[PDB]
């Protein structure tokens, strides 16, 4: 279960 | 939803956009959101410009703990203990206390109403 | 209700109860709170929470505070959802008259709803600086 | 202001 934070693009957080 | 988890991820995401693009932090916040980091700024916009107001570039941050704990409302505080370096510069403890509240319609989904930072050393 | 006034208000009762009767702390709790102060597990990893009046009362007994002397350095309070009050506080506390430790900790406040300008502490987050840190 | 019942 990903959990979301705030308005972002899906995937903001999947990159690295 | 677990308290723990949620705030382990988003200690994960805020940490990080703050190394990598603090131009973007004021999107974790709504419109009734608090900032402290000195008087409290309300908002999105007016976080927007505290936040660059503060030159953070390559700022590191070395978590030392997090304390994630239900709250009224199904919402979420979380403290944080660390280490922050901006600029390459000296790291310094700090604390940070974030509630977290659940965003109401959309499911896992959550915004930072708090959010309270204080260096140590500006207090002992 | 002012929160900055509320706040400082009251870890001023709380750190003074601490030291007269901290027996009496759980009585600042509702039924839903949590509650840490520091402490390692024998792993050395820090301390779980636990919940519930009954339990917070345990642990604060399991504690044992004797003259509890606290030196506060930093309070701020702010508006939380549903009228709450998040404080974070540093400070340093002694116990049993030994040496004073640094501190870091964050209440959220709840009305009692009930009545008016009362509150109960639904969570008391509380590490020592040299659990954590060095 | 009051906290917890005493």
């Amino acid at each position: 279960p990903q959990y979301i934070f705030g308005d972002f693009s899906p995937d903001e957080f999947n990159q690295f | 939803p677990s308290p723990l988890l949620v705030g382990r991820e988003f200690v994960r995401q805020y940490y990080t956009l703050l190394n990598q693009a603090p131009d973007m932090l004021h999107r974790f916040y709504g419109k009734n959101s608090s900032y402290v980091h000195a008087d409290a700024v309300y908002g999105q916009k007016e976080i927007h410009r505290k936040v660059m107001s503060q030159n953070f570039t390559n700022c590191h941050t070395k978590i030392r703990h997090v304390d994630a704990h239900a709250t009224l409302n199904d919402g979420v505080v979380v403290q944080v203990m660390g280490l922050l370096s901006n600029n390459n510069q000296a790291l310094r403890r700090f604390m940070q206390t974030f509630v977290l509240a659940p965003e109401g319609s959309v499911a896992n989904k959550f915004y930072v109403h708090n959010d309270i930072f204080r260096y140590q050393d500006e207090v002992f």
